[PDB]
């Protein structure tokens, strides 16, 4: 059951893993 | 030094966008970190690694794995060369005459040879329609020079 | 907020208060 | 400890031999596995029948 | 029956040796993330950034005007910024 | 045994060593010890009665669960 | 009703409790290593082995850092069923009665975890317990393998409860990681302190110093040898099996074709 | 490094303990010991 | 002449090289 507010976040620290913060 | 200041700005940046987003939508002091997002990203992570080790692998096998193209002598060309000055004997045969064995077929020879373990290996092993039938001509007519 | 609480961190942290 | 090892010589001696007198034998081992140390402390003088 | 050869260089090892290669560097790769993540805590865990971005646009404001000697000026304090830790904490403290 | 002959042939008991005997409160039971001799003493029968030419590693197998009942009758 | 309260006494019970996930991960490296090893249908089969330890050690690290028992009952109940029925799943042997062997030792220490129960304290990397030269070496060498160490973390952060990130998870296990490193070596210069202004031992330089030379030298020249050596190897004798002379004449008839083979 | 270390496997100590709130406050601990180079300097001294 | 010292020696301190200290 994957919200909409889950899936910014995933992609967020998904990005966060990544590029800073 | 122009590049220096193009790091700076572009990772200054990057926080800055990060600490706005932090302020627009707070995160309440000690909260987990949800389930969820914790399962979405590792479950992405541990399945980029297994594609990075295991898929290749697959696709590799997979290819590879593929072989085995019947091929069945057109032609029986049986040429006893017999004559050292001059080998002669070429009553031989072609297609018609050569007969692709059907399943049938395969399992009578099989069986004939089933005994010796080998002999019937051989038979077996090859498919079906494989082993080919060399009914060489044997008549003349073609005398000899 | 978890962000202004990771991000507190100060030298009086750091001060030799007894530390054992 | 030999009633024991007579014990596998009775299971051995069935094996060996495949027969029905053999499936005897391996019977009298199973048997005197089990009800066994009862009668190594209760047969040794104690009718040994 | 024959046997077309799907491989290429060599199944057993050529193609097998080259995936183990592959495989060392992307190892690299990966660790070139979560092996020096602590050396740049300094420059990534900033609380505030917003009065360096000023200076940042400060630099930018004053090459449009082709004012370029406060370009100068204004690049020394990006570079000392960023030549002291300290002063970064300073800086970049949350409030003031 | 599991590793010297398979199918039917172990399968069972090594399932349940696994899952009932290492699975209990402390000592595995009687019962477990009971079925192990039982079970191995079937497969002789059967294993007899005939696979063709049978192995016996369930002498070993049954003289060892034989020798644990006696450790424990021992106490 | 005698198989609920085998397992009520599997799960409240009253048991003491052992970290036996060191030697649980152990025996599944161990299996993990004879199965690639063993890759001699069967490349599949042996693919999907691998596949299947390595899933099967996820899960166990997720039980472990849930410290879930009836999760690891449960997992040891499947697991136990399917390896067995994989037995009868030969068509696709040494390697696979030691990959039985091993794996059955995994199945008697899971048991035992099962049957004694999850400690209070479950974190903390097993060779960072002492500081020497033993647990140094090991470290170095988990950190050494391909993925280990990030497969570690990332998993262990999904299941551990923490507020962190992904990122700051990273940055609390590379700091970790350093410091342990430094304090080993903080350690053993207490246990075994070099003089003050002592050389540095002609032995010991003589040693790292060759092994790099010598590594560079594989660099450069080992692949020139091995290239030129095998592609030196040219020449395999080939002679005509038959003079087929064909002194095509007759320019509508050609003919004169006596010839001659492997005998003369 | 002792001190260091300390602080980290007091962040493993209060995510076993599921205190999380300390588990943040912790890591603001180690983030500036790693933003700041001379209190680095100050907590990894030798003695004291 | 390589000493058990010796060798302990080397193999740390090619760690080291790799690793820290
Ligand atoms: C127990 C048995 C150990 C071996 C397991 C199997 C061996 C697999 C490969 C091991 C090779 C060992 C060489 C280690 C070299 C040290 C470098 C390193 O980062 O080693 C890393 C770990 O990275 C690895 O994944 C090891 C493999 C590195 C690849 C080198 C192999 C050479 C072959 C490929 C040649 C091309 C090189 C790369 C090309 C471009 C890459 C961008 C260890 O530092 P660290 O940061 O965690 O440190 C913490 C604080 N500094
Ligand atoms: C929100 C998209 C899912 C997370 C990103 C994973 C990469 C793309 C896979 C599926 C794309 C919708
Ligand atoms: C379809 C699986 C991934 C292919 C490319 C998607 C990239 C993932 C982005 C991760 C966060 C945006
Ligand atoms: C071909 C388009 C897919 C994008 C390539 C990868 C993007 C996500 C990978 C890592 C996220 C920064
Ligand atoms: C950082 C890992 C997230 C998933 C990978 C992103 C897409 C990159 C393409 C690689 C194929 C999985
Ligand atoms: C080199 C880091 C210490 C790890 C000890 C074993 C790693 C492999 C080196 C020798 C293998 C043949
Ligand atoms: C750092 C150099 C020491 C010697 C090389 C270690 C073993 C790596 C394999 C490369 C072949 C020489
Ligand atoms: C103590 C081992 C010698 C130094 C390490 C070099 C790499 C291995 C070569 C010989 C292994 C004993
Ligand atoms: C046999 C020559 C080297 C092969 C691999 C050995 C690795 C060297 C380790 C260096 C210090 C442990
Ligand atoms: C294949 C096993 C040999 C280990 C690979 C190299 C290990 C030593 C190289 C550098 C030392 C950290």
């Amino acid at each position: 059951c994957c919200e909409s507010s889950d899936c910014l976040e995933i992609c967020m620290e998904c990005c966060g893993i990544c590029f800073p913060s | 030094s122009w590049m220096c200041v193009e790091d700076i700005y572009a990772n200054i940046f990057i926080i800055k966008c990060s600490r706005e987003t932090e302020k627009k939508y707070p995160q309440p002091k000690g909260q987990k970190k949800k389930k969820i997002v914790k399962y979405g990203m590792g479950g992405l992570i541990i399945l980029f690694l297994i594609a990075i080790i295991w898929f290749p692998l697959l696709f590799m096998s997979l290819v590879r794995s593929v072989v085995g193209v019947v091929n069945q002598p057109i032609d029986v060309t049986v040429t006893l060369k017999l004559g050292g000055y001059e080998p002669l004997f070429t009553m031989s045969a072609q297609q018609p005459s050569i007969i692709p064995f059907t399943a049938q077929a395969y399992e009578e020879l099989s069986r004939q040879f089933d005994p010796q373990p080998l002999a019937m290996q051989f038979i077996s092993q090859y498919s079906p329609e494989d082993i080919v039938t060399a009914q060489i001509e044997g008549s003349s007519g073609a005398l000899w020079r | 907020d978890h962000a202004t609480v990771i991000h507190s961190g100060d030298y009086f942290l750091f001060e030799s208060d007894s530390e054992e | 400890y030999l009633f024991w090892l007579v014990l596998v010589v009775v299971f051995v001696t069935g094996a060996t031999r495949i027969s029905i007198f053999g499936l005897g034998y391996l019977l009298a081992c199973f048997y005197l596995l089990l009800f066994g140390t009862a009668l190594l402390q209760r047969d040794t003088r104690a009718r040994l029948v | 029956k024959v046997s077309p050869p799907s491989l290429g260089f060599l199944a057993g090892y050529g193609i097998m040796g080259l995936y183990v290669s592959i495989v060392l560097v992307i190892g690299k790769f990966v660790r070139g993330f979560f092996s020096e993540i602590s050396h740049s805590i300094m420059f990534e865990e900033l609380p505030c950034v917003d009065r360096i971005l000023k200076l940042c646009q400060d630099i930018f404001l004053v090459r449009e005007t082709r004012e370029l000697e406060l370009e100068e000026e204004l690049y020394a304090k990006l570079i000392f910024l960023y030549r002291s830790p300290e002063t970064m904490i300073k800086w970049t403290r949350e409030k003031e | 045994n599991h590793m010297v002959t398979a199918s039917a042939g172990s399968l069972v008991l090594p399932v349940l060593v696994f899952l009932w005997a290492m699975l209990s409160i402390p000592r595995p039971s009687k019962r477990f010890w009971m079925t192990a001799i039982v079970f191995t003493e079937i497969a002789v029968v059967v294993k007899y009665l005939f696979t063709d030419g049978y192995i016996k590693y369930d002498l070993v197998q049954l003289m060892a669960l034989f020798f644990h009942r006696s450790q424990l009758l021992c106490y | 009703p005698l198989r609920r309260f085998f397992h009520d006494i599997l799960h409240t019970k009253y048991r003491a409790a052992t970290d036996v996930y060191a030697l649980m991960f152990l025996a599944d490296v161990v299996d993990f290593i004879i199965i690639i090893f063993g890759f001699w249908q069967v490349p599949e089969a042996f693919l999907v082995m691998l596949l299947i330890q390595f899933s099967t050690m996820v899960v166990d690290r997720a039980l472990y850092l849930r410290k879930t028992v009836l999760g690891k009952l449960a997992f040891q109940v499947a697991l136990v069923l399917a390896i067995h029925l994989w037995m009868f799943f030969i068509l696709p042997n040494v390697v696979a009665q030691l990959w039985y062997f091993v794996k059955c030792i995994y199945f008697a220490l899971s048991a035992y975890q099962i049957r004694c129960g999850y400690p209070t304290r479950i974190l903390g990397n097993f060779l960072t317990k002492k500081y020497n030269h033993l647990n140094l070496f090991l470290f170095q060498g988990f950190r050494l393998v391909p993925f280990l160490v990030e497969l570690r973390a990332v998993m262990d952060w999904v299941w551990t409860d923490t507020t962190l990130s992904l990122s700051s998870w990273m940055c609390v296990e590379d700091i970790y990681a350093n410091i342990f490193i430094i304090k080993c070596s903080r350690e053993t210069e207490k246990k075994y302190p070099q003089p003050k202004g002592q050389k540095k031992k002609k032995i010991v330089k003589y040693g790292m110093g060759g092994l790099i030379i010598l590594f560079l030298i594989a660099i450069i020249w080992f692949p020139l040898l091995f290239m030129s050596l095998v592609r030196s190897v040219v020449g395999v004798v080939n002679q005509p099996i038959d003079v087929t002379v064909t002194l095509k004449l007759g320019g509508y008839e050609p003919l004169f074709t006596m010839s001659a083979q492997q005998p003369s």
